[PDB]
């Protein structure tokens, strides 16, 4: 009975991403950092991001880009569980 | 199972007797706009009841609509005569 | 059958209001922004005619906007003539100085809306008025202050022919508006009957 | 689209004063969440359960006579204790929207401009009368406002937002009457009894056999002013749970035929009316017959609203009987609209459009006017109406001028 | 013929406002009513 | 995911939606700094159901959204509740420290009335919630509060547990400070239960010892607590004993009943739901039934419901709202709020 | 509707407090055959979709 | 066509035999664009639905009288962007469930004569040189 009808759960509809750098529909997932970009510019903030984060334990302050009218939270926050590249 | 289908179709029934629809998608609907094409192939545009506009002018004459009742508008010829 | 006219809302019907559902599916589309503060700050608006001063839920970006509705303060074009010209011009036998004062502050006050004015005017201080008298003393008043100055014919006469003759319609009998209805059916008969004849020929 | 020119909300506690029931709340809201009693337990007590604990006197008082208040100082009272408990608002922080009749004295509006700008120093006043907002409650700007309060009934026009103040009708048909001709029927068949507020407790009684039950042996309340209100109490109870109106001209052979109804008194006696209990509801529209005044000269419902279309001039006529606005208590009595439609049709001159507002199906038709006032305060170009602190303590004082 | 003054648009205001409260009124009932209606409906299917 | 934080004045109520019961519970007390018990500047902003000042509120807000519970506002929706009169003022207040402070995504208030009758499961009735500092009777109808119905009543368990030190130290036991005010709220709790038909009750228990029981303090100190211990919740029925002049709660809520619209008192009758850790004493659902039986018509079938879980029946049904996917659509978005401002949490309700 | 495939039957666009535009609604012809028109604007119960109305549907 | 949601209500065994657990009716609850309708199935069906990878929230093709699901694929409204596949998700349904598709086909005798002519299908006719 359980294995003609795997009665589970809906597929729970995932998560529209955006993009933190432009606030657009993110393309792309950045491999080291595990935040969705959508531009090589945003890539290159990323990777900056990262790096300035990893220096020391946890980078003070936060990059801003393409911060439109309403307050851009400059999102730091945005964990990248993925460790170092290697 | 007859008993049943029936007590399914009535609680269902009821499900449909409180609310069919009652949110708009504002994702496209808030900005997107409304246009039909008639039987003619004639285009509109869905006019939104808006608020009072702030007039710029002295246009948008007094309109009186409540003598409207009884009047419709005022022809160019009269009788022309004392 | 046709499409519905209605002002405010009908017996059974339901509006759709905006979404907030799928916090999950938008988790992110509102997560990457924030909200711009909102303040209780005063606002002072132009149109008060004095130094009061109210508060409004305004964003804390525009400070300034004294206020948007003060646009829509546009007093009617009435004309403030003086003593001199009312002695010299707009004397009057029927008519007093303060009459037409009290007449043209009630305009002014009513935004010449002559049914409201007929019905606040002041019968003791002044003996009774009709409507169509004080809009013939008005769009008297306000030619001649114009010509002076220097819009179309004002006939009393007319509006004494639409509201005696309209009243006494609204006054008709049930049994006497029942046979003019007759008689309107019966014309109409004889319309049709022409009709007839003139195609038959 | 930002909607710069939707509305403003900027206090505005609107207060409707109302002879059976005062009604208070902030504007912007749609339903007032303060509804109790005007009459106070002078002995001042005013609320839905310090008017019902027994006292040494609590003699109970209502400062509006006919509509007008006349008690400045139970008015006072009433208003600091609503503020106080219902909205914990400082008086001078909110502006108010007060309602009046629309035949409010000049000497009573100044005395009342003046009490809301000395006692309480509230920012901003505006008083506008209770018809413009009903009307405005319905989104009309020109109707029959048919006022059926506790006291009067009234059919006043509105033309373009203005009350024609000669084309008011005060007939003296309202609740009152109702409630009194109610308590004289109960004396003739039975005795009239106090609410719980005395009896300790009920027993089952067969229909129709006299009640038994245990009196409390509390206070004696001599005050008879209080035991009448208490009574009333019960009569505008029996008059909104099985009163009901007539649908013709009340004939008696329908009336002997139609199904029975039942009611149980506060100690438990059960009685039925089936028979009469569509008598009393008659002489508002046909005060013709009533046991009461038989040698009577008054003008029903529909006799009114014709009255008052008659008394304005024929160009508004047209806007009057389309937009007539039902409103207050006696309204929502059982098959009272439609009676009142029926009786206007009949009357009313053919070729008149003659629209009813459906609006009988809630009971909000009493809170018409508090919705108006919340209406017209939430509007943003009214913003400029508002009376401010400043044009009264400059001298002027003057809210005929201003309204 | 006259322009329109500030209570021209003031009252179609009023109106707007007013028609905006009697929506406002049943969208809250209907929204009350959907939700006990749910509430109950699922305490019955927890239940069962 | 989404939060659910139930103001209750006395003790505050928070936790993640879809639990059978709140996870953090603790008293809604600030300090300036600490929300503990301690010899500090304490004070109680919402004594009687209403926010007095902000700042206490606004603390209280990051205390059990960090220290209690270890959840981040801005990434989980937040499920408010506001009394039944909740002014608006205070309301758009709170909606904008919640909107700015925290960067909550979405939120909505609730009435804790309809709260604690999705708790009860029931399409009608008369909720009588009866907190810690105030006590309400809100009829609904078809989930619609009927606001113009709601009777507010000012006595609550402070009073209730005030009397009692005032009785116990009349009678000769040391509870006059707040250090035994807390022992004594302890047996207010766990003792003194509700007897219905007081007058026999009282006089059965003065003439047998049979009803009193004894108590230990902390101290070591023993009491014996008898007739009193019915006496002072009585003051809920007879607030003549507590001294106002208030009626009781089955008056009240009576009045509340006749108050709504015809047709539909029936129902209402039916279904006289009972909320609030106030109503936690035992037998006090036979006591309202029958008091209720007694003014009531008697052809009226009155009956009293009354779960075991009144003290978080409001966290239950908003934990119930919150997880219901109807509801989803209703939060209050971020852009909503900043689009329109705190007058956002007007629309967008019942 | 936009991302709903059914005829709301007929509506009218409104702008409510707050900047916010509404869709207020009407109730007509049993409120049932509106919901089935839907075959008649993606392109008895099916002229009567056609003679009630002139295909007068609000697209998007 | 639809969203499926597939449940079986439990049901008492065969009530002609024995007891144990049967299962008498197989509801699937399609969902499409204009709204959701749940079909009581026959339970033989079953097979079929076990055959192709049925889940819940793919677009399925059921037939009328055959009844034999042909999985379209799954919805759009899953397919993140971050998911690398194709041809595996397509859109939802427009329009009702049930959908009476008429479709006509115009050919001349000559291409039924050709269609009947060469074989189909298997019988190693992949062949290139023969
Ligand atoms: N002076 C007044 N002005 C306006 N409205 C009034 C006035 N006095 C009473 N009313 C209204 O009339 C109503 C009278 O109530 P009543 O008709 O006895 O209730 P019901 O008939 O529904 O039981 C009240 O609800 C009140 O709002
Ligand atoms: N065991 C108990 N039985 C009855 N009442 C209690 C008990 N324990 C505490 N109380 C009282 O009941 C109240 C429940 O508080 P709560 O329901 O959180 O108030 P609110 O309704 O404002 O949220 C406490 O504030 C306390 O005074």
């Amino acid at each position: 009975f359980e294995e003609w009808f795997p009665q589970g759960r809906p597929p729970k509809v995932p998560v529209r991403e955006v993009c933190p750098v432009t606030h657009r529909p993110a393309l792309y997932r950045d491999p080291v950092t595990d935040i969705p970009y959508a531009t090589a510019r945003a890539f290159k903030i990323i990777r900056e991001a990262y790096k300035k984060y990893i220096t020391a334990h946890g980078l003070p302050p936060t990059a801003s880009a393409l911060g439109p009218g309403p307050p851009p939270p400059e999102p730091l926050p945005g964990s990248g569980p993925r460790a170092l590249r290697q | 199972n007859l008993k049943t289908l029936q007590e399914r179709e009535a609680r269902l029934r009821l499900e449909q007797e409180e609310a069919e629809l009652l949110t708009y998608t504002r994702e496209d609907a808030y900005s997107m706009e409304y246009v039909y094409e008639d039987v003619d192939g004639q285009t509109e545009v869905m006019p939104l009841w808006t608020p009072p506009t702030p007039p710029q002018d002295d246009s948008d004459i007094y309109l009186d609509s409540v003598m409207c009742l009884m009047y419709e508008a005022t022809p160019i010829p009269e009788a022309k005569l004392p | 059958y046709a499409l519905l006219y209605s002002d405010k809302k009908d017996a059974p019907p339901l509006l759709p209001s905006d979404t907030g559902q799928g916090y999950r599916t938008v988790k992110a589309k509102l997560g990457s922004k924030k909200v711009r503060p909102w303040k209780w700050m005063p606002f002072t608006n132009p149109a008060r005619k004095d130094g009061a001063m109210f508060f409004h839920w305004r964003r804390a970006a525009e400070e300034g906007k004294d206020y948007p509705f003060a646009r829509f303060n546009k007093t009617v074009q009435v004309p403030v003539y003086s003593e001199q010209e009312y002695q010299l011009y707009l004397h009057d036998d029927a008519w007093t100085k303060a009459e037409t004062d009290h007449l043209f502050d009630l305009s002014r006050r009513f935004d010449l809306r002559f049914v409201v004015i007929h019905d606040r005017y002041d019968h003791q201080q002044f003996k009774k008025r009709s409507v169509e008298d004080l809009k013939e003393r008005y769009y008297h008043i306000c030619a001649k202050l114009a010509n002076v100055r220097a819009r179309r014919k004002e006939q009393l006469e007319r509006l004494y022919n639409r509201t005696p003759e309209q009243v006494a319609e609204e006054e008709y009998l049930l049994q006497e508006l029942r046979k003019i209805e007759a008689r309107k059916k019966e014309r109409e008969k004889r319309s049709q009957d022409l009709q007839k004849l003139i195609t038959a020929a | 689209s930002g909607g710069v020119y939707g509305g403003d909300e900027v206090g505005a506690l609107v207060f409707d004063i109302g002879s059976y029931t005062v009604r208070a709340g902030y504007a912007g809201e749609d339903c007032p969440k303060v509804d109790f009693p005007t009459a106070i337990g002078m002995v001042y007590y005013i609320d839905t359960n310090a008017l019902r604990v027994p006292r040494e006197n609590m003699e109970a008082i209502s400062p509006l006579k006919n509509g007008m208040v006349e008690d400045w100082d139970s008015f006072q009272a009433i208003l600091d204790h609503t503020y106080k408990m219902h909205v914990k608002s400082e008086a001078s922080l909110h502006p108010v929207l007060m309602s009046e009749a629309p035949w409010n004295t000049r000497a009573k509006r100044e005395k009342l401009t003046e009490l809301m700008f000395e006692h309480y120093n509230i920012p901003a006043f505006f008083l506008c009368k209770t018809a413009v907002l009903t009307a405005f409650a319905n989104g009309r700007s020109t109707g029959l406002i048919l006022d059926s309060g506790a006291t009067h009934t009234t059919a006043i026009p509105v033309h373009d937002g203005y009350v024609l103040q000669q084309g008011i009708v005060k007939s003296p048909l309202a609740g009152d009457f109702i409630t009194m001709q109610c308590r004289e029927l109960f004396q003739e068949m039975n005795i009239e009894l106090v609410p719980p507020y005395m009896i300790a407790s009920k027993e089952a009684v067969r229909e129709g056999s006299p009640a038994n039950w245990k009196r409390k042996e509390k206070l004696p309340q001599v005050t008879r002013s209080w035991h009448n209100y208490m009574c009333n109490c019960v009569i505008q109870d029996f008059q909104a749970s099985v009163l009901q109106v007539s649908d013709s001209t009340y004939d008696e052979q329908v009336a002997a035929q139609m199904p029975t109804v039942h009611y149980e008194f506060p100690n438990g006696y059960n009685c039925d009316f089936g028979a009469e209990r569509l008598k009393i509801p008659e002489g508002l529209f046909d005060p013709s017959n009533v046991k009461g005044l038989s040698g009577n000269t008054m003008l029903g419902v529909s006799h009114v609203v014709t009255t008052s279309v008659g008394m304005c001039d024929i160009d508004i006529r047209p806007g009057l009987y389309g937009s007539v606005i039902v409103a207050g208590g006696n309204t929502l009595i059982q098959s009272f609209t439609d009676r009142l439609n029926r009786e206007l049709s009949q009357k009313t001159p053919p070729s008149m459009r003659l629209k009813l507002i459906a609006n009988n199906t809630t009971v909000e038709r009493r809170f018409s006017s508090w919705i108006g006032g919340s209406i017209l305060a939430s509007l943003g170009t009214f913003q400029q109406m508002w009376i401010s602190k400043q044009e009264y303590e400059e001298g002027g004082k003057q809210c005929v001028e201003r309204k | 013929p006259r322009p329109k003054s500030h209570w021209d648009y003031l009252l179609e205001e009023m109106q707007w406002m007013a028609t905006d409260f009697a929506q406002e009124r049943r969208w809250k009932v209907a929204a009350a009513k959907k939700l006990v209606r749910t509430v109950v409906r699922h305490h019955e299917e927890k239940q069962l | 995911a989404a939060l659910v934080v139930d103001n209750g004045s006395g003790m505050c109520k928070a936790g993640f939606a879809g639990d059978d019961a709140p996870r953090a519970v603790f008293p809604s007390i600030v300090g300036r700094a600490q929300s503990k018990r301690g010899i500090l500047t304490l004070k109680y902003p919402i004594e009687h159901g209403i926010v007095t000042n902000w700042d206490d509120m606004e603390k209280i807000w990051h205390h059990t959204f960090y220290n209690e519970l270890r959840v981040a506002p801005e990434e989980h929706p937040v499920l408010l509740t506001e009394a039944p009169l909740n002014p608006k003022a205070n309301r758009e207040k709170m909606t904008q420290i919640m909107f700015e402070t925290f960067n909550t995504p979405a939120m909505y208030v609730a009435i804790q009335a309809v709260l604690s009758l999705y708790a009860s499961g029931r399409t009608t009735g008369i909720v009588m919630d009866s907190g810690d500092g105030v006590t309400h009777t809100v009829p609904i109808y078809e989930g619609y509060a009927l606001p113009h119905a709601i009777l507010r009543l000012d006595l609550a368990g402070r009073d209730l547990t005030d009397y009692l030190m005032k009785i116990l130290t009349e009678r000769g036991y040391s509870f006059t400070t707040t250090a035994e005010r807390e022992i004594v709220r302890d047996i207010k709790e766990k003792l003194c239960y509700v007897a219905l038909d007081f007058e026999q009750e009282m006089a059965t228990a003065a003439s047998s010892s049979s009803l009193e029981k004894s108590y230990e303090l902390p101290d070591g100190q023993v009491i014996t607590i008898g007739n009193e211990r019915f006496r002072c919740p009585e003051a809920l029925f007879q607030p003549s004993f507590l001294g106002m002049e208030s009626c009781g709660i089955h008056e009240t809520t009576f009045n509340s009943i006749m108050k709504c619209d015809v047709d539909i008192r029936k129902d209402l009758y039916a279904n006289t739901v009972l909320s609030g850790g106030t109503t936690m004493y035992p037998g006090i659902a036979d006591r309202m039934q029958k008091e209720i039986t007694a003014l009531a018509p008697s052809t009226m079938k009155i009956k009293i419901i009354a779960p075991p879980e009144r003290k978080y029946s409001v966290w239950i049904g908003g934990s119930i709202l919150a997880s219901l996917s109807t509801f989803q659509q209703m939060w209050i978005s971020k852009q909503e709020y900043d689009e329109s401002g705190p007058s956002i949490v007007h629309r967008k309700c019942f | 509707l936009t991302v709903p495939q059914r005829c709301i039957g007929f509506a009218r666009r409104r702008v409510g407090r707050g900047g916010r535009v509404l869709l207020d609604r009407a109730h007509s012809d049993y409120d049932s055959v509106f919901h089935h028109l839907d075959l008649e604007m993606l392109s008895s119960k099916d002229l009567s979709q056609i003679l009630v109305n002139i295909k007068s549907c609000r697209w998007r | 066509e639809g969203e499926v949601t597939e449940l079986t209500p439990c049901e008492t065994e065969n009530p002609m035999g024995g007891y144990g657990k049967t299962i008498s009716h197989v509801i699937i609850g399609l969902k499409t664009a204009k709204g959701t309708k749940q079909l009581k199935l026959d339970p033989s069906i079953f097979e079929s639905l076990q055959k192709e990878r049925v889940e819940a929230g793919d677009v399925i093709y059921i037939e009328a009288n055959s009844g034999a699901v042909k999985r379209q694929g799954r919805c759009d409204t899953y397919a993140t962007e971050f998911d690398l596949e194709a041809e595996e998700y397509v859109p939802l349904p427009k329009g009702d469930v049930h959908k009476k598709k008429e479709i006509i086909q115009d050919v001349t005798l000559h291409d039924l004569d050709v269609a009947n002519a060469r074989p189909q299908g298997g019988q190693d006719i992949l062949s290139m040189m023969g």
